[PDB]
């Protein structure tokens, strides 16, 4: 039954958002906690997105855009639209179509360099680093900012695995 | 039937939980005579037998309590040694208590840390291409199953040797496993398992897995 | 989903750990962030559910707030609302179900409140704003359970509007 | 014609933000007006108090009287006071008027970054209230 | 079967390589041996007559010894143009343990000498006289050439 | 009655005993006996008595009340008794049989490898054995 | 039934003798320091099943199976260890690895007196053997048990 | 007709004890080459033994003498009596009432410590160091030297056990 509302998650997060900044006045420490609760969240969140398909970890990177793309349909029900990748066709832009922690949550001008979100820009940074595939990834434009739809983009970095399964580490 | 011994282990290998069923280790028990068959043999204070098997004893199987007195390493509790009281003949016959070495947490601990690597190295140029390590063992009175999640945690589980369908129980405590590690962050992704709830559901799992049938994937 | 809400709320309580040196007043950030929270829940859930309608009588707007906010939050409404006739400032409301252990929870030996605590204060906070101010407290009597206490202001007006 | 004008008592009786929807005029006298209205503010308050125990529904029609001013006065599930001070009434449509700055403030609500009579600030407050004015107050 | 205890005492026999005697063993292995071969032969396709010779060739006593001892008669059985005359097998049991590579030849010869030296009889090809020395060209491919001792 | 039991090689008497139904001979015959039997051995022999088949020879020499039984090995080998009597209740069957036995106590000792091939029967052992066939015989 | 490939090390630990027949990846690393990784392998899995099983480990250890490939051991009491490798489907092998060991290792080396044993089994008779006897049913794969 | 295959054991060993005798003059010498070619030749039969029987190991003694026995009655063909147990039972005499490794070779081998059963001593000994029992074995009584019947005497000492892998 989905037990939860976009809503309810929205007050807590907001709530949250709302903590640190009472604790820290500076933008650039929450921003920095913030991903790293998002790495906190991204690792123990693939353990169960992988407890539902058993996708090898990467054929190619496409694989690794489709499976994060579904994640967020089955946590957070929206679809994400993959595209842009460029012609080395590593990288890729992500879209975000609506976002429930977000939803007429409004930020203020005198606190823009938080980068609001970015707990999913760092989420799949936590996922990706799991499957020994850490990535540099980050927002090209943010329907937070006042773009029109969401957009994340991913610059895959280096990989951890050798042929066996346990690979460098 | 049951599954014996249910454990896990993080990339280092140390065995975060030692999730015991319940398992009765078999006791015997021999009232003996003048200086014995069995191969008392003394090895590091576990006075044991190697040789002369006799009355279903195994080789781990040690003295525990004669008549009621436990063993402090070699000695007697009264503080006499085991092999004092071999060579008096007079309290003869006398009531042995033999049980194979229950593993303690340490000794499962170590077993856990030495068997790592195994599974991590295991045939790493094996003479197929590309595979994986050791997935599944199967042994003379058990099988373990032993599944990585691509990547950090490795469920280790001994079932019954003609069990089937482990795969279906790996995945369950791998759900459960997500729904303990909700709650602490604090609880590094390396720190042994301690949580009574966790605790509480697979001993639910373990009443389910009583009976056979798995499915509505039982819990 | 659940795991989502379930972990990023531990991340908020673990987070607070580490900005706080100790239980109680860490338990007090909890109870802070309940409030934060229920300052509009209580409002949100007004219109949706109880048709835009205010109830004045302390047991009617305290039942809908209990098949409300534990409806559409987490999805079965509390067992039992009761009343001690002993001290009618203090009332019990008693949720078998633990929101804590939900996502289960901590060992309760280097601590002892939870998330329960996060839930009491949004309880507090729906009583504060719906113009009936108590102190809510997580107990673990008979499980999860919310004392509620009644400033004797507030209980006065209730037994005054309750002398028809 | 009226004169009327809004503010916004909290929950903690401090008042919060006000908006004008009068014609332009005497707005030098208009600044102690808005003073005394403040005052009219805290007055309602105290008097809105028993009155809304009195009842159990959102809107309580018009409450204090100035020899020229309407005092009109509405609770809600937030106990925050919506009040309008306006020579000659307009409540019919200011009831489900009132719903709807409400749902606003409701959408400000799930703006954690405004809290518990946290004054306003936001500018899609300030142009919704702007718009709903010259909807129907201010016209 | 009882084949196994012969073959490990035999390359014993081999194993002790004393450097004193090309023969690790003596005939008398072979006369005892073959003793036990004529217990075996109770019955032999020979007439009874005293009056009359009939002759039983070595050939025919050496192939089914062979299916008692080795499993395997002759190949080739040629009668040289003297008394004597020669045997040849592709394979030899005792050298069907080891590949055909020419490596150490001379323990071939040291098996089948169980056949040399049998004590003899009288007539020509009457069963078990026997004079023979081993010339082995290839590893499975066991040859024997017999000399008449006498003459 | 009286047995003579002989096995000879190429021309010496390795193993002759002289017993009787009661007891070894008394009687001073032991070396006209063994002269008797070397002389019919060989005349035999140099007239065909060498053969393959293991041969059988019944009164092949017949002495003063003492007929002799001559036997052939392939091997070379050669057996001899003789009955106290110019007749006597005895058969030829177990004469068959008896020297089949002298065979295989024969071999046997040949197993014996200390016993090189050509020399007198001295184990007491073996010697017992023969004369227990004496016994099955007289 | 074809298989990958199979090792033979003595009770010591060196090695007696490896057989190739489909073994596709080819390693980077000496197969000697392969077989020496192997029989740790082997040994250290013989202590595992040993202590952690609850019930008295007659024979001990079986095989160990993979998402890719299988391998099944074979001790013998004389304390020689048979090691082979193969694909998935398949009768049980280990009655196959003792028909091999029985019919072919015991009939080929042990027999010779070329073959010293605490050394190698260089011959290209038992190489021979060991390849026709494996492909006497030579189909594919374990699923051993 | 031809039934035993195998009186021709009788005979190579007794060549062999005869020219090792005119080797070496010593009377033990026969004995303890003797005994060691035995103890290599077990260690060859062993395997076998094993791969035919499929037996797992000799873990206690009476299964150790069930597999010796079942040994001897394979390849040797008599059947050892299994008799004069220890109170403490590491030993056991095996009762050979007709010598296998002879079939009458002679009762006196004209000067007596002349072991004739070295080969048997390393059929009982090796095996048991390929199926890891460090064990003593020596004669009690041998038909052989003027005596009924021939009993062998073999103590298990320790289980040897395979060290740094």
């Amino acid at each position: 039954a989905k037990k939860v509302n976009s809503e309810f998650l929205t007050l807590t997060y907001g709530a949250l958002v709302t903590q640190m900044l009472r604790d820290f006045e500076n933008a650039e420490d929450v921003n920095k906690q913030l991903e790293r609760i998002g790495y906190n969240m991204g690792m123990r969140l693939i353990e169960d997105f992988l407890a539902r398909t058993s996708a090898p970890r990467c054929l190619e990177m496409r694989e690794t855009a489709d499976r994060i793309q579904q994640a967020f349909r089955i946590y957070l029900n929206i679809q994400p639209t993959i595209s842009n990748w460029s012609p080395a066709s590593d990288e890729f832009s992500l879209v975000f179509d609506s976002n429930p922690l977000t939803e007429f949550v409004e930020l203020p001008p005198d606190l823009t360099n938080l980068r609001y979100s970015a707990i999913l820009s760092g989420c799949i940074r936590g996922a990706l680093e799991m499957v020994q595939l850490e990535v540099q990834c980050w927002f090209v434009q943010d329907q937070l900012k006042g773009d029109n739809v969401t957009e994340l983009r991913v610059k895959f970095v280096r990989r951890l695995e050798e042929v066996i399964p346990a690979g460098e580490d | 039937m049951i599954i014996y011994g249910v454990y896990i282990v993080s990339k280092s290998g140390g065995l975060i939980f030692n999730l015991d069923n319940n398992v009765p280790r078999i006791e015997h028990e021999k009232t003996f005579t003048y200086p014995l068959d069995l191969v008392l043999d003394y090895d590091s204070k576990k006075v044991s037998v190697s040789f002369n098997r006799k009355d279903g004893i195994n080789v781990g199987h040690v003295l525990v309590a004669v008549n009621g007195m436990p063993v402090n390493g070699v000695t007697l509790d009264d503080g006499r040694d085991v092999r004092t009281t071999l060579d008096a003949p007079e309290n003869y016959p006398i009531n042995l208590k033999f049980s194979r070495p229950k593993m303690t947490t340490n000794e499962k601990i170590f077993l856990a840390s030495m068997f790592y690597p195994l599974f991590a190295i295991a045939s790493q140029l094996s003479p197929e291409p590309k595979s994986s390590g050791i997935e599944i063992l199967e042994a003379d009175t058990f099988t373990l199953h032993c599944f990585q999640t691509l990547t950090g945690i490795k469920f280790i589980i001994i079932s019954e040797t003609g069990l089937n369908g482990i795969d279906l129980l790996l995945r369950k405590v791998y759900e459960l496993y997500s729904d303990y590690v909700l709650k602490n962050p604090f609880y590094s992704l390396e720190m042994p398992i301690r949580c009574e709830l966790f605790d509480n559901k697979l001993q639910e799992l373990l009443a389910q897995v009583e009976k056979t049938g798995i499915s509505n994937i039982d819990k | 989903s659940q795991s989502i809400v379930a972990l990023l709320f531990s991340e908020i309580v673990q987070y607070s750990q580490s900005r706080v040196f100790t239980v109680p007043e860490l338990q007090t950030r909890l109870h802070d962030l309940g409030q934060d929270v229920g300052t509009r829940i209580i409002d949100l859930y007004f219109v949706r559910e109880r048709s835009s309608k205010r109830e004045t009588k302390l047991t009617q707007m305290l039942l809908f707030v209990k098949t409300t906010v534990w409806k559409n939050l987490f999805g079965k409404e509390a067992e039992k609302l009761e009343h001690a006739n002993d001290d009618e400032r203090t009332y019990y409301i008693i949720e078998k179900e633990p929101l804590v252990n939900t996502f289960i929870s901590v060992p309760k030996d280097k601590g002892s409140l939870n998330c329960a605590n996060f839930t009491a204060g949004i309880v507090e906070a729906v009583l504060t704003n719906c113009g009936f101010p108590c102190k809510v407290t997580a107990h673990w009597h008979k499980g999860t359970t919310y004392m509620v206490k009644f400033e004797d202001f507030v209980i006065a007006r209730d037994k005054q509007m309750e002398e028809k | 014609m009226s004169t009327y004008y809004f503010v916004i008592v909290g929950q903690n009786d401090n008042p919060i933000y006000e908006k004008e929807f009068s014609t332009v005029n005497k707005e030098l006298r208009k600044e102690d007006h808005r003073h005394l209205t403040q005052f009219i503010a805290h007055a309602a308050l105290d008097l809105v108090d028993e009155h809304k125990w009195k009842t159990a529904n959102m809107q309580l029609k018009s409450i204090d009287r100035f020899n020229q001013w309407f005092v009109s006065a509405f609770i809600t599930a937030s106990q925050i006071r919506f009040i309008i001070v306006h020579d000659n009434k307009n409540d019919e449509g200011i009831k489900n008027f009132f719903n709807e700055m409400y749902d606003t403030y409701i959408k400000n609500s799930m703006n954690a970054f405004y809290r518990i009579n946290t004054p306003i600030k936001s500018p899609m407050f300030e142009k919704k209230s702007e718009i709903f004015g010259r909807k129907y107050l201010l016209s | 079967s009882e084949e196994i205890l012969f073959d490990c005492l035999h390359a014993e026999i081999v194993n002790y390589c004393l450097d004193s005697n090309k023969e690790h063993d003596l005939a008398t292995l072979e006369y005892i041996g073959f003793t036990t071969g004529y217990r075996l032969i109770e019955r032999l396709t020979r007439e009874v007559s005293r009056f009359k010779d009939e002759l039983e060739t070595m050939k025919f006593i050496c192939t089914d010894f062979w299916m008692l001892i080795y499993k395997k008669q002759v190949d080739n059985l040629r009668t040289n143009n003297h008394g004597m005359y020669v045997v040849q097998d592709k394979a030899f049991r005792f050298l069907t343990r080891i590949s055909p590579g020419t490596k150490q030849l001379e323990h071939a010869p040291k098996f089948v000498a169980f056949t040399c030296g049998l004590v003899r009889g009288a007539l020509s090809n009457l069963g078990i006289n026997s004079t023979v020395t081993a010339e082995v060209q290839s590893i499975p491919a066991c040859k024997f050439h017999i000399e008449v001792n006498r003459n | 009655m009286a047995f003579c039991i002989a096995v000879i090689g190429k021309d010496n008497a390795p193993l002759y005993l002289t017993t009787s139904d009661m007891e070894q001979e008394l009687e001073l015959q032991y070396h006209v006996n063994a002269a008797l039997d070397v002389v019919e051995e060989k005349c035999l022999i140099g007239k065909g008595a060498p053969e393959s088949k293991e041969l059988y020879l019944g009164l092949l020499y017949s002495t003063e009340n003492h007929k002799i039984y001559g036997f052939v090995t392939n091997t070379r080998v050669k057996f001899i008794v003789v009955i106290d009597s110019s007749n006597v209740a005895l058969r030829e069957n177990e004469v068959r049989a008896i020297f089949r036995n002298l065979h295989l106590l024969y071999t046997d000792a040949i197993c014996n490898p200390f016993y090189i091939p050509g020399e007198s029967l001295t184990s007491k052992k073996f010697d017992r054995a023969v004369q227990k066939l004496m016994s099955g015989t007289a | 039934m074809t298989i990958f490939n199979l090792y033979i090390f003595d009770k010591f630990g060196t090695l007696l003798h490896y057989a190739e027949w489909n073994r596709t990846k080819k390693s980077g690393i000496t197969r000697e320091e392969e077989a020496k990784l192997t029989y740790g392998m082997l040994f250290s899995i013989k202590s595992f099943v040993s202590k952690i099983s609850p019930h008295d480990p007659k024979e001990g250890f079986l095989y160990y199976k993979t998402n890719r490939y299988a391998l099944h051991y074979l001790e013998t009491p004389s304390g020689l260890k048979f090691v082979l490798n193969t694909d998935t489907t398949a009768i049980n092998v280990k009655e196959l690895l003792q028909q091999l060991y029985a019919k072919v290792w015991v009939e080929f080396v042990v027999r010779d007196p070329l073959w010293t044993p605490g050394t190698v089994v260089t011959s290209e008779l038992f190489q021979s053997k060991l390849d026709e006897f494996v492909r006497q049913s030579p189909i594919f794969g374990i699923r051993n048990i």
